[PDB]
């Protein structure tokens, strides 16, 4: 068992509100990841703030450009790895293992991907995919691939 | 009465090369090349509201934007800055700065090294891109057309504007004042009305200017302070709307309310015609000052009821100068002229029927 706190405050999932058809807004008034880990106790984790992570449209993102998202350097960053592992055990089948401009829009202050953010715990800068469309619901991580970029 | 703006343009400015230029609208910011005619971006109506002011920095990516005109979704006190090769899904995270002031800003000018905001009566230094701290801080007379230049020569930090006394300019070298000190300002009397139009020279060695008469445009050297050159644009008062020198300092651009731009000679000032009474050699000790005055070497004609900025085009070849006309009425004007005097339109265009050809 685990105890990691996670917030979402006033996300307001308006879907098919209006951004023409299903708008579907995450609208995130705050998306603060509270803790993940071992560690039950507020420390920001990242994806007022407004963070419309999800903005929809008919097929976009965005970010809210906070002064710090990526704070990892509490218990096990891979000990959310690890309960994915016992997820795709315990859940058997687990399948999923205009332009988008889907920006990470967020100048981080950061402190394999975990890895590499464990051994350096500003420090990163902020994607600006604009008009890139690298992901595809599958090819997240393929435009998440694009290029190569490092900070500090 | 507010003129309501020509198709919706309420200010125009050439950046600091005179290459580019940008236009505020009641629909947003436009981008043009000059040579060729050319749209290179635009800020829409949904991005900025209708914009008062827009100051470019060289070519870059750097937009100092003040909200105006009929529906600004941004204060007329506020200059805000726009990064357009920032990245951002939110047009908001490509405004990367904010300066708030007490009144409305009048003019923006901007320089590798230093933005400047011009109030009624006063005008701020600050240290631009990086870190801005507020440098500078003058007291002026009543400007309220923010009347101010800014050199824009890496080797000479010379600011411009409307002295304490009436026709005179207040002239500031930035890098010889410590920050936080007055640094007097020298002062030159150049008109006995108030100024309308002041302008440097890419060196920062010679500043032009004209009074709200409009009939003289009077050059200084801006160490000696002395008189270099007095130029006539015509017997009859007009509103001067923009006065400009080449990129050589060999001439010197002035458009004006009689839909008429004059170029003159500054360099070789021979080609610069002279009164008929000049040659009629010194009869009796009270004619003066018309006989020794300047005229236009060139000049030609842009719509009459559009206000328009000039400026130099660049140089074609060894002896054909260009002058380009932007007129508020959406109309692009560029002009050939020689040193004997011939002024031919080369190119005519209206600049705000430019799309962006998204054919290619």
């Amino acid at each position: 068992h685990v105890l990691m706190e996670i917030q979402l405050s006033k996300v307001s999932f308006q879907h098919e509100v209006y951004r023409p058809l299903s708008r579907q807004v995450f609208i995130v008034q705050e998306l603060e990841v509270r803790d993940r880990l071992a560690s039950s106790q507020i420390n920001k984790f990242l994806y007022s703030n407004m963070l419309t992570i999800k903005a929809l449209h008919v097929c976009c993102l965005r970010v809210s450009l906070m002064p710090l998202r990526l704070n990892v350097d509490q218990d096990a960053l891979f000990f959310l790895k690890d309960f994915f592992t016992s997820l795709v055990a315990g859940i058997n089948p687990v399948v999923p293992g205009r332009e988008f401009r889907f920006t990470s829009e967020v100048p981080i202050w950061l402190d394999t991907f975990a890895g590499l953010l464990i051994g350096l715990a500003s420090e990163l800068k902020l994607k600006r995919l604009c008009c890139r469309h690298g992901l595809l619901g599958v090819d997240k991580v393929l435009g998440y691939a694009l290029n190569e970029w490092l900070q500090d | 009465m507010t003129q309501q703006p020509l198709r919706g343009v309420t200010s125009l400015r050439f950046n600091q090369d005179q290459s580019c230029f940008c236009c505020a609208m009641e629909t947003g910011v436009r981008i043009y090349n000059v040579e060729p005619l050319m749209e290179k971006g635009h800020l829409d109506h949904e991005q900025v509201g209708s914009m008062g002011l827009v100051e470019m920095l060289h070519r870059s990516n750097l937009l100092a934007l003040v909200g105006g005109g009929s529906s600004p979704k941004f204060s007329e006190i506020s200059v805000l800055i726009w990064d357009d090769a920032r990245e951002g899904k939110d047009s908001k995270e490509k405004l990367v700065l904010e300066f708030t002031f007490t009144k409305p800003v009048l003019s923006v000018r901007m320089r590798h090294d230093k933005i400047v905001i011009v109030l009624k009566n006063r005008i701020y230094v600050y240290s631009f891109p990086d870190n801005p701290r507020k440098l500078f801080e003058f007291d002026t007379r009543d400007n309220p057309k923010g009347l101010c230049d800014l050199c824009p020569s890496l080797e000479k930090q010379l600011l411009v504007f409307p002295g304490h006394k009436c026709g005179s300019l207040q002239l500031v070298d930035l890098a010889s004042t410590k920050p936080g000190t007055s640094s007097a300002p020298f002062t030159i009397n150049a008109h006995q009305s108030d100024i309308a139009c002041v302008s440097l020279n890419q060196p920062g060695t010679v500043v032009a200017s004209a009074s709200q008469k409009g009939t003289l445009i009077r050059l200084f050297d801006t160490q000696s302070k002395e008189k270099l050159v007095e130029l006539r644009r015509g017997t009859d008062p007009a509103t001067l709307y923009c006065i400009n020198f080449s990129h050589d300092s060999s001439f010197l651009c002035a458009s004006s309310d009689k839909g008429t731009v004059h170029i003159f000679a500054l360099k070789d000032t021979r080609l610069n015609r002279r009164s008929a009474l000049a040659r009629v050699g010194k009869v009796g000790p009270m004619i003066g000052q018309y006989v020794d005055s300047q005229w236009s070497l060139a000049s030609f004609t842009v719509p009459a009821e559009s206000a328009c900025i000039c400026a130099f085009g660049r140089n074609t070849s060894k002896n054909v100068n260009s002058v380009i006309a932007i007129c508020v009425d959406g109309t692009f004007h560029k002009y050939v002229f020689t040193p004997d005097g011939n002024c031919n339109r080369e190119a005519f265009d209206v600049y705000l029927d430019i799309c962006d050809d998204d054919d290619f």
